[PDB]
RNA sequence: GGGAGAAGGCACGCUGAUAUGUAGGUGAGGCGACUUGCUCGUGGAGCUGAAAUCAGUCGAAGAUACCAGCUGGCUGCAACUGUUUAUUAAAAACACAGCACUGUGCAAACACGAAAGUGGACGUAUACGGUGUGACGCCUGCCCGGUGCCGGGAGGUUAAU
RNA sequence: UAGCUAGUAGGUGGGGUAACGGCUCACCUAGGCGACGAUCCCUAGCUGGUCUGAGAGGAUGACCAGCCACACUGGAACUGAGACACGGUCCAGACUCCUACGGGAGGCAGCAGUGGGGAAUAUUGCACAAUGGGCGCAAGCCUGAUGCAGCCAUGCCGCGUGUAUGAAGAAGGCCUUCGGGUUGUAAAGUACUUUCAGCGGGGAGGAAGGGAGUAAAGUUAAUACCUUUGCUCAUUGACGUUACCCGCAGAAGAAGCACCGGCUAACUCCGUGCCAGCAGCCGCGGUAAUACGGAGGGUGCAAGCGUUAAUCGGAAUUACUGGGCGUAAAGCGCACGCAGGCGGUUUGUUAAGUCAGAUGUGAAAUCCCCGGGCUCAACCUGGGAACUGCAUCUGAUACUGGCAAGCUUGAGUCUCGUAGAGGGGGGUAGAAUUCCAGGUGUAGCGGUGAAAUGCGUAGAGAUCUGGAGGAAUACCGGUGGCGAAGGCGGCCCCCUGGACGAAGACUGACGCUCAGGUGCGAAAGCGUGGGGAGCAAACAGGAUUAGAUACCCUGGUAGUCCACGCCGUAAACGAUGUCGACUUGGAGGUUGUGCCCUUGAGGCGUGGCUUCCGGAGCUAACGCGUUAAGUCGACCGCCUGGGGAGUACGGCCGCAAGGUUAAAACUCAAAUGAAUUGACGGGGGCCCGCACAAGCGGUGGAGCAUGUGGUUUAAUUCGAUGCAACGCG
RNA sequence: GUUCCCGGGCCUUGUACACACCGCCCGUCACACCAUGGGAGUGGGUUGCAAAAGAAGUAGGUAGCUUAACCUUCGGGAGGGCGCUUACCACUUUGUGAUUCAUGACUGGGGUGAAGUCGUAACAAGGUAACCGUAGGGGAACCUGCGGUUGGAUCACCUCCU
RNA sequence: ACUAUGCUCACG
């Protein structure tokens, strides 16, 4: 029962990407803020909100360009069943670079590109195509 | 499927039998030989194919075909045996090697000689 | 539950020591105390006393005599303990628990008896008598022409009167 | 193979060992191990590596190198620094040996070799010259360790077998469009070179030294002996008639063997006729074979080529990267649930995981780049990275875990109700069936496609009267409800489980899944004891039929009912595991609860559960489609071609019936799913024609004419043979 | 006159058919071969448990015999060496199991084989819809009961209503 | 009403 809250998440971006839905509520978290930003601050999300106090709502508002969605497609790597954590030279590059790969590391949640840099590896959370 | 449930009990490779127990990994092995005779094929055929039980050296008694037309093996008479199915008469999966020991050449023959054992002309 | 004492093994005498005879057993005088005693605890004086162990030690042999299972394998019949031809047959025969059929509504059927009357039973259909079968397990097929039995009552036949 | 273990597990007293210790005693404690697979069983030297693979992997452990083990089999210890000793000692064994018969030997899994085994692997070779090692002050012994070469197409690699010109486009083969093409610049030839073996002369390079007598410089009392660096010497080569460099001759000595229907580079003629044979898969042959045998012609490799066996690959056909489970193989029948896997949300702290750097180390070899020596390569070799390693201190703290204290959205409690064939136990009602006795009453009743068996003149059937008993509950009753599933319907009480709604209050992650375990689980069965109307396996009789151990008819026992135990299965089915989140709609059914005028069977929301149609999306398609087969997460179960087979064998479970777990040999090249076009149906609808009905005259009977079949014959020429051959050609 | 009979046409549906219902196809029975379970058993291989056995060796214990070096007072002491003995233990012997591999009269099914016998169970409403579980029956496919599934067909047949 | 069967192989 809603084990992975992670992953359903970014169910609700790319299901909302295929209905054309503008906003995507949810439950927010600390990590569900993190990542969300990382997606944001890259441009695949258009702004975003984390509305309550006591019972915390996230929305976001999910991007177009044309008629197609901006998230071609979002996968969850590191599921709880089975945790991924690579190396720094061992990091993916999700579409040959022109897509990101968002990974968990010790100076906080970042992409992959970021990461190479930075010099560091981490539990990679998902990839953003 | 399921990573945990693979865990406990991993993937069992399929173990393929082998279609010829000749056993060892062995080529080729000898044959005394019972029983020469003529057998009818499955449906599509209708021929005398020539056969003749093998009483092996390590001691497996097979069926192995004798190829080529006519030969010099009757009641005894010591064979050397290859492996290969016939995909004809069912049960017989061995051929014996035509030149080696008593199973003489096939008479007469020039194209394809190192199949049926024979020498120039 | 059995089979099973399956089969097959090994150890045993005597003498010291552990313990100048022990685990135990029975426990005296003694110490207090309760009530009033053929007292309670309390302690152990003797007395009795295995079984072990370790070492020695004699013989051909130590359960040394008497005493006191032969064992195992396949199988027929009868489940079993039991009973039987006193005196040539102890069995596979009889009985057996269990099984079914069947009769019997109690003044029961049935049994002994000219009868009165007893038993059945001071019981009452989860009871009683008869008959077959014979623990238990898996089962118990078809035939009602014959003979018996049960029921049916029209017609035919039919005694005494 | 689910339990194993008594020096077994510890502790101490003693004891031994190079040394820690049940290594070994004596006691003391009575444990230890095992689902993270003990024990037992089968198989196996291990690694560096090798092979294949894009890589993950899968396979593997020949050859070189490290480690272990073993030495005729089974023990044992001695001698030493080191062994329980490969050509040591000692027993015992088996099997060869020599014996004077008392007693003695012997150990190739060191090198050659024999027999034997086998599909199959080598000479009773040559030398210590080098390179190690053993010995020794060294002069050198011994070294089948190294070095070589015998043999071996067994490999990886090199060069061979000639090279220019050649028209009559020879012949002969070979196809013939008997004109000609084709093999064919192929040959024969006409010019030139001679690699390579085969003869012969030269002749590197593996060789550092060792040794003598020496000079000096050390050494020392010393210009002696000894030692070192200059220093003069002679020599050492198994391989060896070396490697290699020149001369002899003359194309001279030197090419197969697969294949040729498709896959897959490459065509014809004969011979043969489902025969003879090919076959890696499909498949080739029945008198015009591209597949068979032959020939030519080609094609592909060639000192090798095919076949064979063996591993990986392709096979995403065990899927970690990287598959599935509605209908193809595959969701346990359905629940509960311990171990296990996974777990909402917020701060604090550890750092186990994770991450970052640190040093160690991954033996050398191969494998991979920049080089180099083989005449070239193969080989050889120098360095580089690589050696994706595994450990060790230091930090980073996001994530995951550990430990905090929360929070409240998941989850649960109470509060008031709502609906319901939820359950279990007990009653009672009405209709009807059968039967029982009773009245009426007069020939049939019953049944069937049609009959008969059956029942009736003993008075049936029909009709009414009164009983008795059993089982099941018409209508309401529905794509209605409830239940986890199985399943659950007259009405009434008794006890009782859950579901849903309303708005609060409380708890504060208590949760989700679940291998084993355990419960429930239709019908049929099974056991003991009741009951028994109807129905009805079996069974009987009458029909049906070629037969009818069936279908139909008349009878009819177990059973169906009950109480209590067992069984544990079904197409136990939405052929769809459970829980949770998320993503267009319409029409309804059903049960709630709000807002409004109940102002009149309404107005408008919003929760459960449910049926039907459809969007995106998915799907092989059919279809599914907010109750997903969509999009994702957690965990479980299951699948890996068809037959063999959910069978055998063992285990467990059952009174049995049997259930459950669950193979292998063998065999086939398919089996399968969905959908498509036909054809067919004793499927449906609509039509048609001398199709039938309604007629009329015929053939079939006779004789004769004709035509076939047959039979006969010297020949009865040949063809036509359901309709569509038979006064037919 | 269209019900049936023979053929044909069109639409629709079911199909396991496709030289395309003169279709396909099931099981027994007969024959041949192959692998395979059961089977009175027989014969090997390995191995557990319970014992006996005790060679050599090593260790302990020593009445007996015996002796180079130490101490000796030149008596003999110590110490050893044989021999003996006790423990450990190899070959071997006995019993009884386990397991595994051969083999066995006969027997149960299974597979395979161009043209055998008996029927026609299934596929169409396959001519009694099929199948699943289960029980009984039957030469054979199978048939019948009870419950279950649709992976069944037709619904211009009535005659009257949606 | 009920109402069986069709010997083997052959369209690159
Ligand atoms: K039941
Ligand atoms: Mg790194
Ligand atoms: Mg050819
Ligand atoms: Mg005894
Ligand atoms: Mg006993
Ligand atoms: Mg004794
Ligand atoms: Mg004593
Ligand atoms: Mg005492
Ligand atoms: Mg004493
Ligand atoms: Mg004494
Ligand atoms: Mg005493
Ligand atoms: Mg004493
Ligand atoms: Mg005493
Ligand atoms: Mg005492
Ligand atoms: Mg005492
Ligand atoms: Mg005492
Ligand atoms: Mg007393
Ligand atoms: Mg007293
Ligand atoms: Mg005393
Ligand atoms: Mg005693
Ligand atoms: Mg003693
Ligand atoms: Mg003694
Ligand atoms: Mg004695
Ligand atoms: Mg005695
Ligand atoms: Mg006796
Ligand atoms: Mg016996
Ligand atoms: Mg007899
Ligand atoms: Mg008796
Ligand atoms: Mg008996
Ligand atoms: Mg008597
Ligand atoms: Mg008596
Ligand atoms: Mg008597
Ligand atoms: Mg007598
Ligand atoms: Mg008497
Ligand atoms: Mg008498
Ligand atoms: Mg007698
Ligand atoms: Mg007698
Ligand atoms: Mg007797
Ligand atoms: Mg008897
Ligand atoms: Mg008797
Ligand atoms: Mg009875
Ligand atoms: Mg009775
Ligand atoms: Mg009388
Ligand atoms: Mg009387
Ligand atoms: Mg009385
Ligand atoms: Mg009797
Ligand atoms: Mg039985
Ligand atoms: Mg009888
Ligand atoms: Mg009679
Ligand atoms: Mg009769
Ligand atoms: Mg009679
Ligand atoms: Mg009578
Ligand atoms: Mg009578
Ligand atoms: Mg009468
Ligand atoms: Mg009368
Ligand atoms: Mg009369
Ligand atoms: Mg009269
Ligand atoms: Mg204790
Ligand atoms: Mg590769
Ligand atoms: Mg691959
Ligand atoms: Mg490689
Ligand atoms: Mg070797
Ligand atoms: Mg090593
Ligand atoms: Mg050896
Ligand atoms: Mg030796
Ligand atoms: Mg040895
Ligand atoms: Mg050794
Ligand atoms: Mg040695
Ligand atoms: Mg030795
Ligand atoms: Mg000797
Ligand atoms: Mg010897
Ligand atoms: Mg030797
Ligand atoms: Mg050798
Ligand atoms: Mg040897
Ligand atoms: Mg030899
Ligand atoms: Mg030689
Ligand atoms: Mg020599
Ligand atoms: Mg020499
Ligand atoms: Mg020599
Ligand atoms: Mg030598
Ligand atoms: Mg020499
Ligand atoms: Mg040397
Ligand atoms: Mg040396
Ligand atoms: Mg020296
Ligand atoms: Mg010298
Ligand atoms: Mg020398
Ligand atoms: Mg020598
Ligand atoms: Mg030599
Ligand atoms: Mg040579
Ligand atoms: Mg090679
Ligand atoms: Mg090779
Ligand atoms: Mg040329
Ligand atoms: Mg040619
Ligand atoms: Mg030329
Ligand atoms: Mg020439
Ligand atoms: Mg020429
Ligand atoms: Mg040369
Ligand atoms: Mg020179
Ligand atoms: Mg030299
Ligand atoms: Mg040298
Ligand atoms: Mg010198
Ligand atoms: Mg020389
Ligand atoms: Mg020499
Ligand atoms: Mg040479
Ligand atoms: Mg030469
Ligand atoms: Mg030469
Ligand atoms: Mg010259
Ligand atoms: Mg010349
Ligand atoms: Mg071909
Ligand atoms: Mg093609
Ligand atoms: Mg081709
Ligand atoms: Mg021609
Ligand atoms: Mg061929
Ligand atoms: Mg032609
Ligand atoms: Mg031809
Ligand atoms: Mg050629
Ligand atoms: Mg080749
Ligand atoms: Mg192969
Ligand atoms: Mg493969
Ligand atoms: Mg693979
Ligand atoms: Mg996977
Ligand atoms: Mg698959
Ligand atoms: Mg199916
Ligand atoms: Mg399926
Ligand atoms: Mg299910
Ligand atoms: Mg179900
Ligand atoms: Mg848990
Ligand atoms: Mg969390
Ligand atoms: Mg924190
Ligand atoms: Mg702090
Ligand atoms: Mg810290
Ligand atoms: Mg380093
Ligand atoms: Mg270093
Ligand atoms: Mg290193
Ligand atoms: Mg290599
Ligand atoms: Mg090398
Ligand atoms: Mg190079
Ligand atoms: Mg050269
Ligand atoms: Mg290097
Ligand atoms: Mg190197
Ligand atoms: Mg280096
Ligand atoms: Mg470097
Ligand atoms: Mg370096
Ligand atoms: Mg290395
Ligand atoms: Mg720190
Ligand atoms: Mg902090
Ligand atoms: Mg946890
Ligand atoms: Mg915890
Ligand atoms: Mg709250
Ligand atoms: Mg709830
Ligand atoms: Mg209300
Ligand atoms: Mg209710
Ligand atoms: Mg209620
Ligand atoms: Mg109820
Ligand atoms: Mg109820
Ligand atoms: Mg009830
Ligand atoms: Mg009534
Ligand atoms: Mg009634
Ligand atoms: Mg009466
Ligand atoms: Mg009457
Ligand atoms: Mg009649
Ligand atoms: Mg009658
Ligand atoms: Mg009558
Ligand atoms: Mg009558
Ligand atoms: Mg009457
Ligand atoms: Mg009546
Ligand atoms: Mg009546
Ligand atoms: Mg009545
Ligand atoms: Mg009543
Ligand atoms: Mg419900
Ligand atoms: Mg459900
Ligand atoms: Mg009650
Ligand atoms: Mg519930
Ligand atoms: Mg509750
Ligand atoms: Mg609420
Ligand atoms: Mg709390
Ligand atoms: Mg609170
Ligand atoms: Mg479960
Ligand atoms: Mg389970
Ligand atoms: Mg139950
Ligand atoms: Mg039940
Ligand atoms: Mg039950
Ligand atoms: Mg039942
Ligand atoms: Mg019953
Ligand atoms: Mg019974
Ligand atoms: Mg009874
Ligand atoms: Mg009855
Ligand atoms: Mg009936
Ligand atoms: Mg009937
Ligand atoms: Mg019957
Ligand atoms: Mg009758
Ligand atoms: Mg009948
Ligand atoms: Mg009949
Ligand atoms: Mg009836
Ligand atoms: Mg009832
Ligand atoms: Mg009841
Ligand atoms: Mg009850
Ligand atoms: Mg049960
Ligand atoms: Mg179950
Ligand atoms: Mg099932
Ligand atoms: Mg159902
Ligand atoms: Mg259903
Ligand atoms: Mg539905
Ligand atoms: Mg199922
Ligand atoms: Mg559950
Ligand atoms: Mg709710
Ligand atoms: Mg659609
Ligand atoms: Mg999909
Ligand atoms: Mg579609
Ligand atoms: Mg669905
Ligand atoms: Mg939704
Ligand atoms: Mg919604
Ligand atoms: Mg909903
Ligand atoms: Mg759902
Ligand atoms: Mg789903
Ligand atoms: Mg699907
Ligand atoms: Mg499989
Ligand atoms: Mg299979
Ligand atoms: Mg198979
Ligand atoms: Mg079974
Ligand atoms: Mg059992
Ligand atoms: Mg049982
Ligand atoms: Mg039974
Ligand atoms: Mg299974
Ligand atoms: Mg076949
Ligand atoms: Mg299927
Ligand atoms: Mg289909
Ligand atoms: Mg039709
Ligand atoms: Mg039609
Ligand atoms: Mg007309
Ligand atoms: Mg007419
Ligand atoms: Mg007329
Ligand atoms: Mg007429
Ligand atoms: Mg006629
Ligand atoms: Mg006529
Ligand atoms: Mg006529
Ligand atoms: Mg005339
Ligand atoms: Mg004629
Ligand atoms: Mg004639
Ligand atoms: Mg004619
Ligand atoms: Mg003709
Ligand atoms: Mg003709
Ligand atoms: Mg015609
Ligand atoms: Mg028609
Ligand atoms: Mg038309
Ligand atoms: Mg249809
Ligand atoms: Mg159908
Ligand atoms: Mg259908
Ligand atoms: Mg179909
Ligand atoms: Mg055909
Ligand atoms: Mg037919
Ligand atoms: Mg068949
Ligand atoms: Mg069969
Ligand atoms: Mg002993
Ligand atoms: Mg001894
Ligand atoms: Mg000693
Ligand atoms: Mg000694
Ligand atoms: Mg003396
Ligand atoms: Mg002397
Ligand atoms: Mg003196
Ligand atoms: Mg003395
Ligand atoms: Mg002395
Ligand atoms: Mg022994
Ligand atoms: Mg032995
Ligand atoms: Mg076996
Ligand atoms: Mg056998
Ligand atoms: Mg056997
Ligand atoms: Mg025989
Ligand atoms: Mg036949
Ligand atoms: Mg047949
Ligand atoms: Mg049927
Ligand atoms: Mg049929
Ligand atoms: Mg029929
Ligand atoms: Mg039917
Ligand atoms: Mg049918
Ligand atoms: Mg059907
Ligand atoms: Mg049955
Ligand atoms: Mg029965
Ligand atoms: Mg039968
Ligand atoms: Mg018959
Ligand atoms: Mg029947
Ligand atoms: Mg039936
Ligand atoms: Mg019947
Ligand atoms: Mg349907
Ligand atoms: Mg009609
Ligand atoms: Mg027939
Ligand atoms: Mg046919
Ligand atoms: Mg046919």
């Amino acid at each position: 029962s809603m084990q992975d809250p992670i992953a359903d998440m970014l169910t609700r971006i790319r299901n909302g990407q295929a209905a054309n839905k503008a906003a995507v509520t949810m439950p927010s978290s600390k990590l569900k803020v993190a990542i969300a930003n990382v997606l944001k601050e890259e441009g695949f999300i258009e702004d975003f909100k984390v509305e309550g106090d006591t019972k915390p709502e996230l929305e976001l508002t999910l991007k177009y360009f044309q008629g197609k969605a901006v998230v071609e497609s979002i996968q969850r790597v590191s599921r709880p069943g089975l945790r991924i954590y690579k190396r720094k030279d061992e990091l993916p590059k999700v579409m040959a670079g022109l897509g990101i790969a968002v990974v968990s590391t010790s100076k906080g949640v970042m992409t992959d590109r970021a990461a190479r840099q930075a010099g560091l590896g981490g539990e990679i959370i998902c990839y953003v195509a | 499927a399921t990573v945990n449930q693979l865990v406990r009990k991993p993937r069992a490779r399929k173990v393929a039998k082998s279609n010829v127990p000749a056993l060892e990994a062995c080529p080729q092995k000898r044959g005394v030989c019972t029983r020469v005779y003529t057998t009818t094929p499955k449906k599509p055929n209708s021929a005398l194919r020539k056969v003749c039980r093998v009483r092996l050296t390590n001691g497996f008694e097979v069926t192995s075909y004798i190829g080529g037309e006519g030969h010099n093996l009757q009641e005894h008479s010591v064979i050397l045996i290859r492996g290969g199915r016939v995909k004809d008469l069912p049960g017989v999966r061995y051929h014996t090697v035509r030149g080696a020991l008593d199973c003489s050449g096939v008479k007469d023959r020039k194209q394809a000689r190192s199949k049926y054992g024979v020498k120039r002309p």
